RNA sequence: UAGACGGUGAGAGCCCGGUACGCGAAAACCCGGCACCUGCCUAGUAUCAAUUCCCGAGUAGCAGCGGGCCCGUGGAAUCCGCUGUGAAUCCGCCGGGACCACCCGGUAAGCCUAAAUACUCCUCGAUGACCGAUAGCGGAUUAGUACCGUGAGGGAAUGGUGAAAAGUACCCCGGGAGGGGAGUGAAAGAGUACCUGAAACCGUGUGCCUACAAUCCGUCAGAGCCUCCUUUUCCUCUCCGGAGGAGGGUGGUGAUGGCGUGCCUUUUGAAGAAUGAGCCUGCGAGUCAGGGACAUGUCGCAAGGUUAACCCGUGUGGGGUAGCCGCAGCGAAAGCGAGUCUGAAUAGGGCGACCCACACGCGCAUACGCGCGUGUGAAUAGUGGCGUGUUCUGGACCCGAA
RNA sequence: AUGCCGUGGUGUAAAGCGUGGCAGUGAGACGGCGGGGGAUAAGCUCCGUACGUCGAAAGGGAAACAGCCCAGAUCGCCGGC
RNA sequence: CGCGGCACAUCCACCUUGUGGUGGGUGUGGGUAGGGGAGCGUCCCUCAUUCAGCGAAGCCACCGGGUGACCGGUGGUGGA
């Protein structure tokens, strides 16, 4: 019983380059060479869903640490007071107040400075 | 009723055969070798160790000759006539073919492993020394 | 167990007892799996062949020096990579033919047949045509009095020719010997229609 | 075809009663003076085939 | 008694050639019967005597060197060739595995002999869990042709309009080629470059990006544009609709920011400046044979299980007991045998055999036990098929030398 | 000092051992520590080490950087330490 | 660590108390050579059923689905 090969093997060349769309060059024309970027993009992809979420917290602390400087505290002793005050929000929504909501930010900034301790430096 | 897409086979008896050498997901490039030397791409026989003398050439032979001429005896145990024949008898060599205790058309041998109770009169080939003894303890007779 | 004979154009006149050893053996499909299965293996005809690289014509010499060319070295131009070249572990004719015990083709068939008559689907009549010259109109009205279906097994004996040439060409009628009964042509089946003269002579070659 | 056996293993090995397969031990054909009496009685008889000889050996016999 | 198979403008038992079934042979050849014709026989048979004669010659035998047999010169018979020597005719001669004696068997050196067995260039009739144009024969096509070589030899590629040529009258641009309009057709998205018409590769149009930037060509973050759909509110011409704007959502594009050293092989280690790959399409490597070997899953029967050749059946079915494996082992063997070998051993070992989970009964007893019954009715087991994993002999996973 | 062998405790799922089916490997690499050969030279060479990592291990750190330091990726998240 | 999906092993309860499923704990899931387990897609045949000149195969585009090999829907092209 001989099997002609085309109809089974034309099944992973369409969808290869169906999602070789946007590529430049031989990368999105030819199933050889859009395998092999397949690879790359989508060993990529894994390597930056769990990169970006220190990308956007590296974000989030990069604005906070605007918003704590022109109410003259440090993004240092901001994350000491709110811990010590007992606020748990996290750093996405604290660097979004920053933003839509600067005066309730003050509010936040004004209770990170009343329950860090009198003497920072002073041992504990 | 019945028909022909009915039928399936037993659970188990028909397992899936193992194809070799089709993708990296299954037995890939090298289909279970891996190697570059000789078993890569042939066989090594049984009968060589790498350049030593080998088993079959490091012992000495077995001794002795074999009897050309040896005259062998099927068996039935005197344990066997008690159990096949609980009534006793005359027990010769064709009743013993046809009760499924020794072969065709070959000398037999009647010895003495068991316990007869049974009073049987046997007839056979070379019986042997402890079953004479157990026969005529039971009333019994052995004759060649 | 109590199959009543039918007269052609008429009603009952007899009967016949059927044996319980022999009609009413438990259904084994593991068994009766393996019988079908080793029948059709013994149909096939296996004819079909292809041919390796020293059987293709030609193809003796190597076509150029192995070094200093360029070109992939080859030895031969039938060897399989070659279009046009040699069969590598291609068909070769074969003869499929399993070798299963007579004590498992045995069981398999009364064990299709007992399946057939718990059912009620074992039928005994006495001829089919009435005379002796064949009339295929006839005999497919009377098969319709007893079956509605589309697969009978028509069992007569090999010396009734009147009732063998008016069933040749229904469509779906198989007609055997009764020394020829298998278990793919009872599972085939929906009916079994057997002769009187059929059964007595199949239920004696079991006693 | 048929399988063969090895002629040279079917001259050196045999089974018991209940599968074990047996040789005799070596050193024991010639230079025998210096040899003591507790040398050449432990060099004879039979003995098991060992652990590890037992697959190459079982397929020469068979 | 026909529902085989094909043809017919698309799946036909009832439209055609046919099929089932049944008729048919001037002549030629073949088979058979009967006559003609030809040939052979038509005198010995039985009993007895036991003297003689004959029973296949350069042969048998022996010896030298070789061949071949399970048998490789070995203790080497039987059989065959050459060289030399070279018999006996039944009270003979030859064989029975050196050789001898007895006993058994047969008549060498003359010839002929059906059947069962092996094969297919070719001829009829069927069939395919065989191929369907890079497949199957090298050969569906000028095929052993074209072509290559002095020669022996090597040896391609090339199928498909449509149901029917109805194969595009005529007119127009053009030298033609090719095309446009008509026209045939169900369809010209079938035009003798012709069924379907993929991919690489080559254009034309069009949306967004791109001429200050160092880019394994992507990926995550991401503004802006373009496109197409749509909740609130304006024109409400509104059965309208979207006309425009703000929102929301698909699809294309990606200014810009971060991260990022191709695939494969082979390697201690390769983005590697180690190897292989220009690209796409088709093809290209663990297969088969065997009651083979070992181990396993499963099914049948089970102290038994199973047949091979072959035989009868339209077939896959019914017969077929020769054989094989199991059933008792030990020993070099004779042999003995639940034992046996070694040995001077009723010493010890080797290999083999042997249920105390079980009350009871026994000469048991501080208790378990010892041996044997009764079972409370303890758990052994093989063998045949079909799958799978390795293995043996074959080219044996495929490709490649000098 | 460690290491090793036996034993009595305590702790610990994917430890050990016997016997079958199918293997692959038998060219190793640098780093810590103890040594030989070398000139107490080598990214050198040859041994020891219930020593480590690479091999066959991605991520974070050392500017880059198989073998060093931290830590062993089942998948998803615009959370936290 | 948090919250959610899957997978294997083991323990513990329930049901044919086992050939297995139900529920709850707990541990585990980088991987080359290599070993074991369960599947996708193509072609041929048998059986049963169901589509098809009111448009099959094949091919193309779009919108969808699965833990993976891959699959379904609508349309266009096409002619068994
Ligand atoms: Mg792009
Ligand atoms: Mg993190
Ligand atoms: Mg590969
Ligand atoms: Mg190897
Ligand atoms: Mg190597
Ligand atoms: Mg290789
Ligand atoms: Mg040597
Ligand atoms: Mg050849
Ligand atoms: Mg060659
Ligand atoms: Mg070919
Ligand atoms: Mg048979
Ligand atoms: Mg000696
Ligand atoms: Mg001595
Ligand atoms: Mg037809
Ligand atoms: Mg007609
Ligand atoms: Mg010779
Ligand atoms: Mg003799
Ligand atoms: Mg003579
Ligand atoms: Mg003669
Ligand atoms: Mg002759
Ligand atoms: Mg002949
Ligand atoms: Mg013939
Ligand atoms: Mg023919
Ligand atoms: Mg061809
Ligand atoms: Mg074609
Ligand atoms: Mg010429
Ligand atoms: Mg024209
Ligand atoms: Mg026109
Ligand atoms: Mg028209
Ligand atoms: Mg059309
Ligand atoms: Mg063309
Ligand atoms: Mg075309
Ligand atoms: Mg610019
Ligand atoms: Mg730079
Ligand atoms: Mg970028
Ligand atoms: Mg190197
Ligand atoms: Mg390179
Ligand atoms: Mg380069
Ligand atoms: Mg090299
Ligand atoms: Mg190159
Ligand atoms: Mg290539
Ligand atoms: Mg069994
Ligand atoms: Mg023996
Ligand atoms: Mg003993
Ligand atoms: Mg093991
Ligand atoms: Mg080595
Ligand atoms: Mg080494
Ligand atoms: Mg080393
Ligand atoms: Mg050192
Ligand atoms: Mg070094
Ligand atoms: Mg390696
Ligand atoms: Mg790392
Ligand atoms: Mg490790
Ligand atoms: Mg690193
Ligand atoms: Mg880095
Ligand atoms: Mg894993
Ligand atoms: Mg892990
Ligand atoms: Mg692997
Ligand atoms: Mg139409
Ligand atoms: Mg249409
Ligand atoms: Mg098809
Ligand atoms: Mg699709
Ligand atoms: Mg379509």
């Amino acid at each position: 019983a001989r099997v002609k090969r085309a109809v089974n093997a034309h099944k992973k060349r369409r969808s290869i380059l169906k999602a070789s769309r946007g590529y430049r060059g031989q990368r999105s024309r030819l199933y050889r060479k859009a395998k092999e970027q397949q690879l790359h993009s989508l060993n990529y992809a894994y390597r930056d869903r769990r990169a970006r979420k220190g990308e956007f917290r590296k974000l989030w602390i990069a604005r906070i640490n605007a918003a704590a400087r022109l109410n003259d505290i440090t993004y240092n002793r901001l994350i000491q007071g709110l811990k010590a005050a007992g606020v748990e929000v996290d750093r996405k929504n604290l660097a979004d107040i920053a933003i839509s909501d600067p005066a309730a930010f003050t509010a936040l900034v004004d209770v990170a400075r009343a329950a860090l301790p009198e003497d920072v430096n002073a041992p504990s | 009723t019945l028909k022909l897409h009915d039928l399936r086979p037993a659970r188990g008896s028909k397992i899936a055969r193992t194809r070799v050498g089709r993708g990296d997901g299954s037995k890939g490039k090298t289909a279970g070798r891996g190697t570059k030397g000789t078993r890569a791409r042939k066989q090594v026989p049984v009968t060589f160790e790498g350049g030593q003398m080998p088993i079959h050439m490091r012992l000495p032979k077995l001794k002795g000759f074999r009897n050309r001429f040896r005259t062998e005896y099927e068996i039935v145990n005197v344990g066997d006539i008690n159990r096949l024949f609980p009534q006793g008898g005359a027990v010769g060599v064709d009743d013993l073919v046809a009760k499924g205790a020794v072969r065709k058309n070959a000398l037999v041998k009647v010895l003495g492993d068991g316990k007869l109770t049974a009073k049987v009169d046997v007839s056979a080939h070379k019986f042997s020394g402890s079953a004479r003894a157990k026969i005529t303890a039971a009333g019994g007779s052995a004759t060649e | 167990l109590k199959i009543d004979v039918k007269t052609p154009a008429g009603k009952v006149d007899g009967a016949i007892e059927l044996p319980a050893e022999l009609f009413d053996v438990p259904a084994n499909i593991a068994l009766m799996h393996q019988v079908v299965t080793a029948q059709r293996a013994a149909a096939r005809q296996g004819t079909h062949s292809t041919k390796t690289r020293g059987e293709v014509s030609g193809g003796g010499r190597k076509p150029y020096r192995q070094k200093g060319t360029g070109r992939a070295r080859q030895g031969s131009t039938r060897a399989p990579q070659f279009t046009g070249g040699g069969v590598v572990h291609g068909p070769k004719p074969r003869d499929y033919s399993q070798r299963t015990p007579k004590k498992m083709i045995a069981a398999a068939l009364r064990g299709a047949l007992s399946d057939r008559a718990r059912n009620g689907r074992i039928h005994a009549i006495t001829e089919l045509v009435e005379g002796q010259n064949p009339s295929t109109k006839s005999a497919r009205a009377f098969l319709a009095s007893l079956t509605e279906r589309k697969q009978v097994l028509v069992v007569i004996g090999r010396s009734d020719e009147a009732g063998a040439k008016s069933v040749r060409n229904l469509p779906g009628v198989h007609i055997l010997a009764p020394d020829q009964l298998n278990t793919y042509d009872v599972l085939r089946a929906d009916d079994v229609v057997f002769s009187v003269e059929a059964l007595n002579a199949y239920i004696a070659a079991n006693t | 075809p048929k399988a063969k056996t090895h002629s040279g293993a079917s001259k050196r090995f045999r089974r018991t009663g209940t599968g074990k397969i047996v040789r005799q031990k070596a050193n024991r054909r010639h230079l025998l003076e210096h040899k003591p009496s507790t040398r050449t009685r432990r060099l004879d008889g039979r003995t098991v085939v060992a652990a590890n000889d037992t697959k190459r050996v079982t397929s020469l016999l068979n």
